[PDB]
């Protein structure tokens, strides 16, 4: 009864909030604190199965729904911090109760999206054992859960020159916010290719490596990584490859090794 | 200590065999009879 | 009929390597040596299968039949023989020592012998029953020696919920027994338990979840070689899918090689069809020895026309064998491995082409390559070059890859460390003989 | 199911009393899940470390249990000591019994020091690390038999414990001889041997009836002779007699000539 | 001696390999003459390697202590 | 009572190894 | 490295030799 | 008998420790 009056409750706050949300413009402030107190409400009813009662299969979708609000709410804020928090804490519904619970076509949809967000921070590792959870079919029938995942393969296999190009295929712009974040990421990796494969570059060869439109900007890897700068305009990552410790017996260590022998063959064990 | 955990799930040709051999090509007199004619005219 | 008469005479063999096993399990409570019980849990497997019901019913009306609980625990969850006319009675324990309550070492041996039985004969909740029980009862036994027993019983009884086909009623289970072992700094028992749970976590796919335990946990090093092989093998699993591939291969090949020489026709096809598409995946082409071998000739063939065609790069071909063999790669648990080599056919050639050429000019790599343009090579043959799958540094002041100016080693101290390595573990196999060396004490 | 540890990201939250829920749920899921919480720790820790969290002593517990899962029994013990009531009270769980089981271990340590250097310099011992053990102390007396207590009562030293084990019910004065017994022949300290005997003195003389002949073999290895001397001369005035005889035929046939000469000298005035 | 101590390995082989359970402990009695098994074995090895680890040690605390 | 008894269970299993290491380390001796 | 490996064999020998020297005379006990 | 067997064994680890000690020196004195 009461966890129904507050299923009316957070289905009214789901209402307020869904209208709220399902409103073309869901004002992430409005929406914001309406978001919250449905979650008091479910602390009271329930964020994980806890108790044995079945929980009410419309309250499993509200908090689903409302934290699928929050989600979708999460990328409309652009807060990573935020996204992350809903997502781990959404993460649960998609596998915990997944026997009971049906599956919202919305699954699929912020599944979709938490495969991006790993690929965005470069948390590559946890992207594959994130797809490992997905079934095998829906790798790539899933629209949703393929444009990340192919988005992956290009980027394993090297055609950075795709991902830019294939950058126009995110369905929904959910999409776009991490996508832009990802041309961050790319650049930087496409980065860590310019340092230790080419021992010089030129800038007009580089700008193009590297995809700057603007000379300044290439001053902000000029600045922020500092790529040192060579005589002739030619960034000069020779001083990063090098050739040390070629010259040097280590001495100390060796007679620490060598004793080591001689006390194992002298132990009286 | 057979491990039953894991389910244990026409080519009697008795010599080793070494993976260039699978590869798929032109037998060696069609290559040199190319090879010789291209560079022959 | 005489089948049963050998039987039978199996069971009073089996009873007397019970009896054995039983003299010896009472021989190492008393014998204050856990390795005697080693002997009798690895003729459990052996004598694990030839035993029907007569068996246990004269065993444990032979053994026990102290008229405890226990015969009226085990007794009826096994079918008894009837008046039989070779009424052996086979009672190690004769009056004092049936009224002495058994051992916790043998109750369980028994009762799991019974629970092994309960296997073999399919009565997983029998022994569920049993066996909880069986943990209920060792859950509260604390002995040293139980310890051993109790990991046996544990896979038996992880593997009667294995037949059970749940594995998450004892993946809190065997997750917390786990803890009871950690906590008395017991060997054995916590490498079994491990390698259970272990299997519990990939057969629903949390590796993530999986990932953690094992980094927070240490595996025995003096654990059991059957166990360490196991290890190697779901740390294989979780490292190669965390894109850990380098070591993924270093311990699956260390893995196989712990494999009990010819026992376990399983597990050596599942870690070579894991070390094929692991080497793959990380440029190496594997050992062709390996597809040619009886266990594993019909096995891996299904992976072998994968190998055939990276070496070869036809990308069609690859696609085609996916689409036909790729269904079965599932059920090994392997199909999202391959996925991630189809878009990563490009590496092995990008290593071929640094393993022979030592200054190939980029245009010549797309050539090779199949690479579409010269400029997309560069990517491709800076990221080869980046991930350290070559050696080579990308002059594009010319355009020409180069490849490392190779040293004599000799002369340098790599061949020191590699001795090193080799000393240490030589000196250490001394110090490990020489540290047992098991003199008895002096009769 | 419970196939995830997104929990955590309620911990990663302000609300206080949304961290509450996700506390005590990890409590009522850190016997499983200990992998996670175990990098979270900091996240715990904090909440307690913080000390206006509205349940911080529900902190230290999911805290401590995460760190017993863990291994780390070195700091196990400070988190579950700084809890309190259900921190270990409970006396039922396996991470008690390993948690209690150290407690009252590293409780003896600090004793056994502090008994060397008891001039003030004592290091100070933590009441609820006392408070744990004594009321150990105070469950060893009241659950069942007390010659087991006694045992770990002068294993961490507290003589008013052993005072009041013997002292209490007791069944008999039996376990006065089973603790007498042990005090000469499994003591190893002098000093703590003489302050036993203290004890075992005078619960002798309380009793009804004195044993004089454990006593004066008791005085004997304190070193005691004015006493046993007025002893001696009481018995004497009270008309024992027979008892008084075999106090002093036992008692030349152990001291030493010094010891008697002594006590001789006592009577005589 | 690597050498002298390889030809002892060769014995020490065909000792082993042999292995003869014609009353083995009376083998093991019946051949003593200060031979292969061991005197002439590791009683090398300890010499070898005595000798070896002494000049490293020296060679590397030379290496240190003179620039 | 348990705790009591776990920890003299462990002390065992030591002794139990320095046991059969001395009687080892006499035997290296009287040869 | 030679010199370790040789008394890494003998010393394993010695313990099969053993092994077999006290489990021997255990059989022979009976 | 809890604490009984508590102190035998905990004497017996301290006592044959000083026989491992012992037996230690004298292997390594014998030797010379």
């Amino acid at each position: 009864a009461t966890s129904g009056a507050v299923l009316q409750a957070a289905t009214g706050m789901y209402e307020q909030l869904k209208g709220e949300w399902n409103r073309k413009s869901p004002n992430l402030s409005k929406c914001g604190e309406e978001l919250g107190r449905l979650k008091l409400v479910l602390l009271e009813l329930n964020f994980l199965p806890t108790t044995g009662t079945k929980l009410t299969k419309q309250q499993l979708i509200l908090a689903r729904d409302i934290l699928e609000i929050g989600a979708q709410w999460s990328i409309l804020r652009k807060d990573i911090p935020s996204f992350e928090r809903y997502m781990a804490q959404l993460k649960c519904y998609y596998f915990d109760y997944k026997e009971q619970l049906p599956e919202s076509a919305y699954m699929h949809q912020l599944l979709g999206l938490n495969l991006l967000f790993l690929l965005s921070q470069n948390r590559v590792a946890e992207f594959h054992t994130e797809l490992e959870r997905l079934p095998a079919k829906d790798i790539q029938t899933n629209v949703y859960i393929k444009h990340p995942v192919s988005l992956e393969q290009y980027l394993m296999e090297g055609s950075y020159n795709k991902v830019f190009l294939a950058k126009g295929n995110i369905p929904a712009e959910s999409y776009t916010f991490f996508i832009d974040i990802l041309l961050d990421t790319i650049r930087d990796e496409i980065a860590g290719c310019i340092e230790k494969a080419y021992e010089k570059i030129l800038f007009t060869e580089a700008t193009r490596i590297l995809f700057f439109n603007t000379p300044k900007k290439m001053t902000d890897y000029a600045k922020k990584r500092g790529w040192v700068l060579g005589p002739n305009n030619y960034y000069s990552f020779a001083s990063q490859q090098q050739k040390p410790e070629d010259t040097t017996i280590p001495s100390t260590e060796l007679a620490k090794q060598v004793i080591e022998y001689a006390r194992q063959l002298e132990m009286i064990v | 200590d057979e491990f039953e955990e894991f389910p244990a799930e026409e080519d009697a040709h008795v010599w080793e065999d070494n993976w260039d051999d699978d590869n798929v090509e032109d037998d060696f007199s069609n290559q040199l009879r190319a090879e010789l004619e291209k560079h022959g005219y | 009929a005489a089948a049963e008469h050998s039987q039978r005479e199996l069971d009073t063999v089996t009873l007397e390597d019970i009896k054995e096993h039983v003299k010896q399990l009472e021989k190492a409570v008393s014998g204050k040596e856990p390795r005697f019980v080693l002997r009798a849990l690895r003729m459990l497997p052996s004598t694990s299968r030839r035993l029907n019901h007569y068996v246990l019913y004269k065993a444990v009306q032979g053994f026990f039949t102290s008229n405890n609980a226990t015969r009226d625990f085990l007794l009826p969850f096994l079918e008894e023989p009837m008046d039989t006319e070779a009424d052996l009675q086979f009672r190690p324990r004769t009056g004092k020592a049936a009224s002495t309550p058994l051992l916790p070492e043998v109750e369980a041996y028994l009762q799991l012998l019974v629970v092994i039985f309960m296997m073999n004969s399919k009565r997983y909740k029998e022994a569920q029953k049993i066996s909880d029980d069986l943990m209920q009862k060792i859950s509260t036994q604390n002995r040293r020696a139980l310890d051993l027993v109790a990991a046996k019983c544990y896979y038996y009884h992880a593997r009667v919920y294995e037949f059970l086909d749940k594995l998450d009623v004892v993946r809190s289970f065997l997750h917390a027994r786990l803890r009871t072992a950690t906590l008395r700094h017991d060997a054995d028992g916590q490498a079994t338990l491990l390698n259970l749970l272990l299997r519990n976590y990939l057969h629903y796919s949390l590796y993530d979840q999986a990932e953690k335990l094992v980094s927070k946990s240490v595996f025995p090093e003096q654990a059991n070689n059957n166990e360490w092989a196991r290890y190697l093998y779901y740390t294989g699993r979780i490292k190669a899918i965390q894109l850990e591939y380098s070591e993924a291969r270093r311990t699956m090949t260390n893995a196989l090689r712990k494999a009990p020489q010819h026992t376990a026709v399983g597990f050596k096809q599942t870690v070579h069809k894991l070390l094929i598409v692991v080497e793959l995946l990380l440029g190496e082409i594997p050992d062709r020895l390996q597809f040619r071998q009886p266990s594993l000739k019909r096995s891996l063939m299904p992976y072998f026309l994968l190998t055939q065609a990276v070496r070869t790069g036809n990308l069609a071909k690859f696609n085609q064998v996916l689409d036909q063999f790729g269904e079965k790669f599932q059920a090994d648990g392997t199909y999202t491995l391959i996925i991630r080599l189809r878009h990563n056919v490009i590496k092995t050639g990008v290593r071929m082409i640094s393993l022979s050429y030592s200054r190939i000019s980029l245009a010549d790599i797309a050539q090779k390559l199949q690479l579409d343009s010269p400029e997309d090579a560069e990517f491709i043959v800076a990221k080869a070059i980046r991930d350290g799958v070559i050696e080579a540094s990308i002059n594009h002041e010319k355009g020409y890859v180069q490849s490392k100016e190779m040293i004599d080693i000799y002369s340098t101290r790599e061949p020191q460390l590699a001795f090193h390595q080799r000393i240490s573990f030589c000196l250490d196999i001394h110090n490990m003989s020489v540290k047992a060396m098991r003199f008895p004490p002096k009769s | 199911i419970t196939s995830a540890a997104g929990i955590i990201s309620l911990l990663d939250e302000d609300e206080p009393q949304l961290k509450e829920f996700a506390l005590h749920k990890l409590n009522a899921v850190v016997n499983d899940f200990w992998a996670e919480i175990s990098e979270s720790v900091d996240k715990i820790e904090v909440l307690y470390e913080d000390e206006g969290f509205r349940s911080r002593q529900f902190a230290a517990l999911v805290a401590s249990k995460v760190f017993y899962h863990l291994g780390a029994f070195e700091e196990s013990l400070n988190y579950a000591l700084g809890a309190g009531d259900l921190f270990n009270v409970n006396d039922n769980s396996e991470y008690v019994e390993t948690i209690i089981a150290k407690c009252i271990d590293h409780y003896t340590k600090q004793c056994v020091e502090n008994a060397d250097l008891p001039e003030g310099e004592k290091k100070p011992i933590d009441q609820r690390l006392e408070g744990i053990v004594n009321k150990m102390f105070q469950r060893c007396l009241d659950d069942h038999k007390y010659k087991q207590a006694i045992g770990i009562a002068l294993e961490t030293r507290r003589l008013d414990v052993f005072e009041k084990t013997i002292l209490e019910s007791n069944d008999v004065p039996g376990m006065l001889a089973y603790s007498l017994k042990l005090c000469m022949s499994l003591m190893q300290n002098k000093q703590f041997r003489n302050k036993v005997l203290r004890v075992l003195v005078k619960i002798y003389m309380n009793l009804e009836k004195p044993d004089f002949i454990n006593v004066c073999q008791c005085l004997i290895f304190l070193d005691d002779p004015q006493a046993v001397s007025d002893i001696l001369e009481k018995l004497v005035k009270e008309d024992n007699l027979l008892m008084a005889y075999q106090i002093c035929f036992d008692l030349y046939e152990s001291a030493s000539q010094q010891f008697l000469s002594s006590v001789i000298q006592n009577l005589r005035t | 001696v690597v050498k002298e101590m390889l030809e002892l390995a060769k014995n020490y082989n065909k000792a082993v390999e042999e292995e003869d359970k014609m009353t083995p402990e009376q083998l093991a009695i019946k051949n003593v003459g200060k031979q292969d098994p061991k005197r002439h074995l590791e009683e090398h090895v300890d010499v070898l390697m005595t000798s070896n680890i002494v000049q490293c040690l020296a060679a590397m605390l030379d290496t240190v202590v003179f620039k | 009572r348990q705790y009591y008894l776990s920890k003299i269970e462990e002390l065992q299993l030591i002794v139990n190894d320095k046991s059969q290491n001395l009687r080892r380390l006499q035997a290296q001796r009287n040869e | 490295y030679l010199a370790s490996l040789i008394r890494s064999v003998v010393a394993l020998h010695n313990l099969i030799n053993n092994k077999i020297a006290n489990r021997d005379a255990e059989k022979k006990e009976g | 008998d809890l604490y009984s067997r508590y102190k035998k064994l905990q004497q017996e680890l301290e006592f044959l420790e000083v026989q491992e000690e012992y037996i230690k020196d004298e292997q390594k004195n014998l030797k010379k």
